[PDB]
């Protein structure tokens, strides 16, 4: 015998599985041996989210990350409450079938709903911060729950709710902080060539790591960073991108405002040294912010400058550029093969999420019936999961609060608009190295300190 | 077999993705994983000459504004895409063209203007306006509808024809 549920008239989740309400991918869930749901009606998705035969952690995560495109939070809570409130089938002729049904259907299902509530409140609490009534309803539902088996989960959910309404140190010793010409405390002299290139790279890697770590799936799912409310919905992602952009621009500016050729060679050379350290730290955001500056139209055209770059650093730069070639082929292979800590380049994820959402239909149709395309959401959740795997492990580097502040408050554009600023950079490029056949002018030196790099190897041991 | 490296540029919200996806995905499968390599490469016959299109579409990376030169530098030919229901995206076309000319160091870069239609709001850029802009640049104008696939082939194939004509010289 199967079970004998109620009729679909009095309880909507009893309806049998068919080709018109749920469909599956051919392959089975990794590690777990569970079917992979391709599509289904929202009722069937909720049935499987709270399925009586087994638990489905992966489906629960995926669903709670991605549901909002097809179901509103209020509607989800209504549906899981409906799911929970199971009636008993028609009178027992008075309990063979009732103690079985209570133990193998009602109780498992009710526990799975509580599990969903727990995971929702723990990992997607923003739904509740944004809709106070949604939280009100969850709290009065959780108070409803009566069973003795349920007591422990009800207690735990209430405890998580209470924690969520409320407003780095190392494993072993981080390396000694590096200083070059600028001495500690003298923030007024800090600049590209006066700070130690190692420490520039370390402190930028620390900033960019924290920026990467702050970005949450809520800022990404639904491609919300590309929409009109992007500043409302994706503030951390945007801060992160703006930093990257700022630094690329600062590198360009340092280059083209150094008008003396010898000095400009030292500047480009020092920027390549910083890239080398980024590469050592697996800060690929850092790597790409240098590569972008070097490929920029004001910088790339400086053939006289590039000519004087030592061959070793040419090779370093060329290798880094090749990461980006053929649609990030080499970058992707390199990223797969390294372990935390690192700072990925976020742009790839953004494009992949957007294209996944744009290039697949929201629903599939079968026998005239509309099914939510769940596989589309799974793919998006796979990408946000890959993002999250590099967010857990911090770098073993000491913060230097003055160097940190210097890079946080960098503002190469100043009061100028983008077009105006990039035109200025380009016109500066034209001034310092005119187009053929115009000959190369000389320009006086601007730096009164030595140009020689301390290099990229630590000064003291361990 | 000749390979044409094409680059799609335009404002976000334009449905740049849709254009490229509709080119590449098989004519009657609505399925797409952008993580695999066939996602951005397609073999096609244009004027009887088999060739390979490689299409770079960085949709979603528009905020990385300092990376535009890097991405543009990779291309031989450019689709400049706006949405017919977004006047601002139409006006931004001028800037994309200037930036491409600057990156390729040339006045005569293979290029096509594409006006894409999808869903509401209704049209705010009449095709005449876009025909006039395209004529002032001396490039072709193609209007497309992502959702019906109308004009998508014509947009890309016209760009390839522009590159061939540029390479003769
Ligand atoms: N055209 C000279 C030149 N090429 N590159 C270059 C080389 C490889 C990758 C990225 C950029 C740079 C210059 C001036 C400084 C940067």
């Amino acid at each position: 015998e199967q079970m004998r549920l109620p009729s679909a008239d009095v309880y909507r989740f009893a309806e049998p599985d068919s080709e018109e309400n749920i469909i599956f991918e051919e392959n089975m869930q990794p590690k777990a041996g569970i079917p992979i749901i391709k599509a289904g009606t929202v009722i069937k998705l909720i049935e499987r989210l709270t399925y009586h035969m087994y638990a489905d952690p992966n489906f629960v995560r995926t669903f709670l990350t991605t549901y909002r495109s097809f179901c509103k939070p209020q509607e989800l809570l209504s549906l899981i409450i409906e799911r929970f409130e199971i009636p008993e089938p028609e009178p027992t002729e008075a309990s063979a079938e009732l103690k079985r049904f209570r133990k193998e259907y009602i109780q498992p299902v009710q526990l799975r709903v509580l599990n969903v509530c727990r995971h929702w409140v723990e990992h997607h609490f923003y739904d509740f911060e944004r809709d106070a009534y949604l939280l009100q309803r969850m709290e009065e539902f959780i108070g409803t729950v009566r069973g003795k088996a349920m007591k422990k989960w009800v207690e735990s959910i209430t405890k998580i709710i209470q924690r969520k309404k409320i407003a780095i140190t190392f494993q072993s010793s981080p390396p000694t902080v590096e200083w070059h010409i600028s001495r500690p405390g003298h923030i007024e002299t800090f600049d590209l060539l006066t700070l130690h290139p190692i420490e520039i790279a370390r402190q930028l890697t620390l900033l960019e790591s924290d920026l990467y770590r702050a970005v949450q799936p809520s800022e990404l799912v639904g491609s919300v960073w590309t929409k009109e409310d992007k500043e409302i919905n994706s503030p951390n992602l945007l801060k992160m991108i703006r930093h990257t952009t700022n630094l690329t621009l600062w590198f360009e500016k340092c280059i083209v405002e150094t008008e003396n050729l010898e000095e400009r060679v030292a500047v480009v050379s020092r920027i390549i040294e910083i890239l080398q350290v980024f590469q050592e730290l697996n800060n690929f955001n850092g790597v790409l912010e240098v590569v972008s500056a070097m490929n920029s139209s004001p910088v790339y055209r400086l053939d006289h400058t590039f000519e004087q770059i030592p061959s070793r650093q040419k090779k370093i730069l060329e290798e880094a550029h090749e990461l980006s070639e053929d649609h990030y082929k080499k970058y992707l292979a390199k990223l797969r093969s390294i372990n935390p800590p690192c700072v990925p380049f976020f742009g790839i994820y953004l494009t992949n999420i957007l294209k996944t959402e744009e290039g697949n239909p929201e629903v599939l149709k079968r026998h005239g019936k509309e099914l939510i395309n769940f596989s589309k959401r799974r793919k998006v959740a796979e990408i946000t999961g890959e993002i999250q795997q590099y967010q857990n492990q911090p770098y073993c580097l000491r913060v230097e609060s003055d160097i940190k502040r210097f890079f946080e408050n960098l503002n190469p554009m100043g009061n100028s608009m983008e077009k105006e600023f990039t035109d200025y950079l380009f016109n500066k490029s034209l001034e310092i190295e005119p187009r053929n056949p115009k000959p190369l002018p000389r320009f006086p030196k601007k730096y009164s300190y030595p140009l020689k790099s301390p290099g990229v190897r630590p000064s003291n041991p361990r | 077999m000749t390979e044409y490296k094409l680059v799609v540029v335009g404002a976000c919200g334009v449905g740049k993705s849709a254009l490229t996806i509709q080119l590449i995905q098989n004519h009657f499968v609505d399925e797409y994983d952008p993580t695999i390599e066939d996602s951005y490469r397609k073999q096609v016959v244009i004027d009887g000459e088999t060739c390979l299109l490689d299409i770079l579409d960085t949709a979603g990376q528009e905020e990385y504004s300092a990376m535009r030169d890097q991405y543009m530098r990779t291309g031989e030919g450019f689709l400049c895409v706006f949405a017919i229901n977004n006047t601002k995206s139409f006006e931004d076309i001028h800037h994309y063209r200037e930036q491409i000319k600057r990156v390729k160091d040339s006045e005569d870069v293979p290029m096509v203007l594409v006006g894409n239609k999808s869903d509401l709001p209704s049209r705010t850029v009449e095709s005449r306006q876009a025909q006039d802009l395209a004529r002032s640049y001396g490039i072709p104008f193609i209007e497309t509808s992502a959702k019906t696939r109308q004009g998508v082939d014509d947009a890309f194939y016209t760009l390839v024809r522009e590159i061939r004509k540029h390479k003769e010289k």
